[PDB]
């Protein structure tokens, strides 16, 4: 609950070592906060594709790739690099251009997908997104050695939500 | 067929109201339309051509 | 007719095959689905909580009588928790749990008739419900619905002195006056996220885990229905409609005793 | 012995079933698994795969003198393709969340013109199998017809699994009678609550094999009759690749 | 209340003994499984034809005949093969083909006939079908002496019902 | 799909831009704004003084149950003069004022 | 604008609503903070 | 940082690639696998399995300032990708007698612009590999260049694995040069002495990556850069379907 808006990337690739695991449910506390959340959380189902934007906010000088997958459920979360490189995945390599939008696509058995949980949902929830490092951060002598990556959410021109309702009442404080 | 409904008047409340709105789904996917309203953020400036220009590196 | 049913399929006849007859046919539109099924039903007995009116919703049933109901026509409650929120279940329970017990009237809240006769695998329609108060006397009732799959717990009150049914912008319904009907009606859309619902069984698990427990496919009910009231004392039978109905997949249906009797039935 | 338009083959890819006394091949709902897309996904399916398309054959029982009426065994589709049996299938299978498939079934048996009795082959959409999913170990009359319900239930009229067998013929089916046949052919198409199945938590299409008449015969007559199936996916269509679920099993 | 799908032919034909005799009632106890019956039950008339389909199911190697009736009421049920024989009724030779489909004829008075019977029939009902050996089943040496016939029911396409209704409660145990 | 989030805008995408995909849209009406706030939501209990049908009208609660209510959606009352004309308020009061208190039910009146 | 109310059953209570006719909103801003689950990677209800 | 007509990305089914500085694909023999099948099998092969289409990726290992120039590591094809890691790749793979595929490879290393060094990618076929088939473990100038003979053979002037690596850039190759690229991109046809290939025994096409200008750097800059690739089968056509290789080892 010591929220920030970012992750880190550093200098040694673990495969074994995700930089972050998302659940891919609306309700997933790391979105709690989202303006998507916060305007799903009225609606009874949703359908189509989710955006993951990463924003690098390291220095001119680092280099490095991550793997950003999408693992659909069905066997579990994925544990190491290895294993997520078997399902939906993406490359995204350092350079000039700042960020990199990943669209988890919308795949499912039902039309549409429940919002919220009833409960929790296990090992359930529609899957996940994990972060991982392919190759290290690598740097020149006199820059720091990790980075802060920016991680932001919103609806794929897709994305679809229907039945509003009211969510359980809160209070902020 | 139909159920058990004869009556003469037209339903006081519209179909979409009265009945839930059967929709089909096609194969292949369809195209979310290209806009969902006219509310909208604008860059500009984004490019180039024109200005106090080619004084400047190449 | 010589005929060969191993294939599957037999040829229709009528007594013109095999004798000097004539086909008598006569028009007549009761047996279509849409029309058997466009017809109310009772699911059972239903109360509300003294003072439930003004205060926190809670779980809790008067005789086997609670306060909210799942709208579905297949068995739910289980009387062992009659003070928990009801659930569906996958059997229907008696009247009594032993030997000297009984099977009428039944325990569980179901749409008998429905559960007795439904020869399809799969349904989708519209539920049209009625709400009526045992009593001719003036009678309160608040009702708040909610869509298959969202939020049960109508439990924090957030107004003072308002009920905690009555929340949120999620439909409500109240009928309380002294030149009131009493009852209620109204027709709740086809809100599950399922394509068409299992009529009577589902073949698979609730998870991916597989911690097995067969029979009902999640969300596949057309959402709960929570009471409060003013007449904590008066009970009220809750009915279903099926509105537009439509069925797939002819499956077998309840098994009926031999008459261990004679060579014909009758009634009851 | 067996004949003419009753002589029949059927090629599947590397496979091929062939009967020399058929009745035909019943389709059930009179529609064939079309491979169309499920309109639920975003990602492509992987589709088309040869190696998948063909006929796994295998042993189902014994038949005997013994098996009394509405005695049967089940065998839940697609879980008994989805291990080492499977081929391809079964490989491909548990590496996707979801398949989308119709089933094309053979079930045989022969006997002699001296043996008597007949067997009802049905599938269906939402039978209650085994917990797990596997094909039944012998033959049982269990839980029919009124279902399985609590120990305690002592009162309940019945469960939600009930099966009043006396109608199974409501179901796409065909008869195995001695007298005329050494095979069965059946097909259905793809039916489920959604447009493509988590097939992981649902055994959604179940082949069942029943005794309606009970096998009778004189002595010297084969004694026990075994009977075999083949399976066949129809047009199945994959999608959500991932890792393997692994415990196949 | 020892049901079984079948009734059997034996090497002995006593024009005295009927194989089965059912009433023509969509409450026979007889019917009482049958999805006609069941759906039957929910509707207070009927009209049209009734099938009765009979599926041999003893050896290729077995011969014989079978005659079946069908009697309107009003001179009671037929106590030999030589009564039956003098309402409608058909010969059901053994052979190549495996079953044989007998369709009792609406013969009544009024329109339609009431589906289910207050208090029992009598004598009434609407007649009765009766199945009786007319020749004994034959075989060669090596073979069973008496097969089973399946034996199935299912409406005509004269068929009709009207007026829905609910059947008396009941509880399958 | 590389992007630059800097510019205050960002492009949208489908599970079409990366890979073997296909859009999945399917057409709903329900998150319209209109639409939306379009149903009722209550704001709060309100009393009656005794005898009012025949007298002057004065400032007065029952329960923190008043007389009058402004037609807002927002926070109004303030429970401390709960016989005071109500007031637009720009906090909303838990149920008890310290620690020991709850917040719910909330005590000021709003939707 | 303000509501006041008289009446004859000084001790029953009546509840208020509002049905917005017609809304029509400018310029998209933040909504209420929702508390970060010190407990799951997910919500529920209540 | 890294630009324009040098940011490019490859999608291959539910994978992609992006590098924001690319130096172009280079097409061995300039020309790609058709796909098309092999005029040697009677059988119809199963092919176009969208889950085998795509990348696959794991490390190589690590680049070090201790390497000397022409020392390298060998990954030899289908092999390295026949097992787990191969996918559904791997898994009709072991099933068939034959595969015939064309290979798209991506090899991965990021520095600085603080460090010095090169890398030589290329990829030939019936390159000599490990009797076994697998990726090379560490570095090695292992029998460069005369090849490997045997013991007693003294005076032999050479063994026919040899490898004179002076020439290794007449095989498609690219440079990893720190100073300006960080991906190289490769893609072969399929070549071998038959129409289609007996995997099993064979392993002819072989990823190489050498070191040939050593890393150099000052101090405080990153000081191993580790080396990854994408693999991805070119429309492999899979042909003589049986049950699985099994020692998939």
């Amino acid at each position: 609950p010591n929220a920030v808006p970012y992750i880190e990337a550093s200098n040694t690739a673990v495969k074994t070592q995700p930089l972050a695991v998302y659940q891919v449910t609306l309700s997933c506390s790391c979105l709690a906060n989202t303006f998507l959340a916060a305007l799903s959380r009225n609606f009874a189902q949703y359908r189509g594709s989710l955006v993951y934007t990463f924003v690098f906010t390291g220095t001119a000088m680092m280099k490095g790739k991550f793997l950003i997958a999408y693992t659909p459920p069905g066997a579990g979360k994925p544990t190491s690099r290895d294993q997520a490189m078997q399902a939906t995945y993406a490359i995204w390599d350092l350079g000039l251009n700042s960020s990199y939008s990943f669209t988890v696509p919308f795949i499912s058995p039902t039309h549409f997908r429940m919002v919220g949980t009833d409960q929790a949902n296990i090992t359930n929830v529609d899957g996940w997104v994990t972060v991982w490092q392919l190759t290290p951060l690598t740097y020149p002598p006199g820059c720091p050695t990790s980075a802060k990556i920016l991680t932001m959410v919103s609806a794929g021109k897709d994305f679809s939500l229907k039945m509003p309702i009211s969510p359980a009442p809160w209070s902020p404080q | 067929s139909e159920g058990n409904e004869g009556v003469i008047i037209n339903n006081f409340y519209s179909n979409q109201y009265q009945n839930s709105i059967d929709l089909s789904a096609n194969a292949t996917g369809s195209d979310p339309p290209k806009t969902y309203g006219q509310f909208s953020n604008l860059l500009s400036g984004a490019v180039n051509a024109f200005s106090n220009m080619l004084p400047l590196l190449a | 007719g010589v005929e060969n049913a191993e294939k599957g399929v037999t040829e229709n006849t009528d007594a013109t095959a095999d004798f000097v007859a004539q086909p008598v046919y006569l028009p007549e539109n009761q047996t279509k689905v849409a029309f058997f099924y466009d017809r109310s039903s009772p699911i059972g007995a239903f109360a509300v909580k003294s003072g439930s009116l003004e205060s926190g919703f809670a779980p809790f049933s008067n005789k086997a009588c609670p306060n909210s109901v799942i709208l579905t026509p297949g068995p739910q409650f289980d009387p062992a928790y009659d003070q928990l929120r009801p659930q569906r279940l996958t059997e229907i329970w008696g009247n009594g749990n032993e030997e000297t017990s009984e099977v009428f009237p039944l325990k569980t809240k179901q749409d008998y008739s429905f559960c007795l006769f439904s020869p399809f695998v799969y349904y989708k329609c519209d539920l049209e419900v009625t709400l009526s108060p045992h009593t001719s006397g003036a009678h309160g009732l608040l009702v708040r619905w909610c869509p298959t799959g969202t939020p049960t717990k109508p439990t924090t009150q957030v107004l003072h002195e308002v009920s905690s049914l009555s929340e949120g912008r999620t439909p409500q319904v109240y009928s309380a006056g002294p030149g009131t009907s009493n009852q209620i009606s109204f027709v709740v859309p086809y809100n599950s996220p399922l394509s068409v619902l299992p009529a009577v069984w589902y073949n698979g698990h609730k998870r991916f885990d597989n911690t097995g427990d067969l029979g009902i496919a999640p969300n596949s009910d057309f959402g709960t229905l929570f009471f409060a009231g003013t007449k904590p004392d008066i009970k009220f039978t809750v009915y279903l409609r099926y509105k537009n109905m439509r069925v797939f997949c002819p499956r077998p249906t309840v098994f009926f005793p031999w008459p261990t009797s004679g060579d014909k039935i009758d009634m009851t | 012995e067996n004949l003419s338009d009753r002589v029949s083959q059927d090629t599947a890819g590397n496979t091929v079933t062939n009967t020399q006394s058929t009745v035909g091949r019943l389709v059930g709902y009179g529609t064939v698994h079309d491979g169309e897309h499920p309109a639920s996904c975003a990602d492509t399916a992987s589709e088309k795969i040869l190696a998948v398309e063909r006929y796994y054959t295998f042993k189902v029982n014994d038949w005997t003198s013994t098996q009394k009426p509405f005695e049967y065994i089940r065998i839940p589709l697609p879980h008994v393709l989805s291990g080492e049996d499977g081929g391809v299938f079964g490989a491909t299978l548990r590496r996707h969340y979801l398949v989308k498939t119709g089933w094309r079934v053979q079930v045989q048996c022969n006997a002699s013109q001296f043996h008597a009795g007949s067997l009802l082959v049905f599938m269906a959409p939402e039978y209650p199998t085994l917990d797990v999913f596997a094909m039944d170990n012998r033959w049982s009359k269990d839980n029919l017809p009124n279902g399985t319900r609590t120990q305690t239930n002592r009162k309940g009229p019945f469960a939600m699994d009930h099966q009043n067998f006396w109608q199974w013929t409501l179901y796409p089916h065909q008869f195995l009678n001695l007298r005329t046949n050494t095979t069965v052919d059946l097909e259905v198409p793809y039916v489920n609550i959604a447009p493509t199945s988590s097939w992981t938590q649902h055994a959604s299409w179940t082949l069942v094999i029943a005794v309606v008449a009970p096998l009778t015969y004189s002595t010297g007559a084969s004694t026990s009759l075994d009977i075999t199936a083949s399976i066949q996916p129809v047009r199945p269509v994959f999608n959500g690749l991932r890792h393997e679920v692994l415990s196949r099993q």
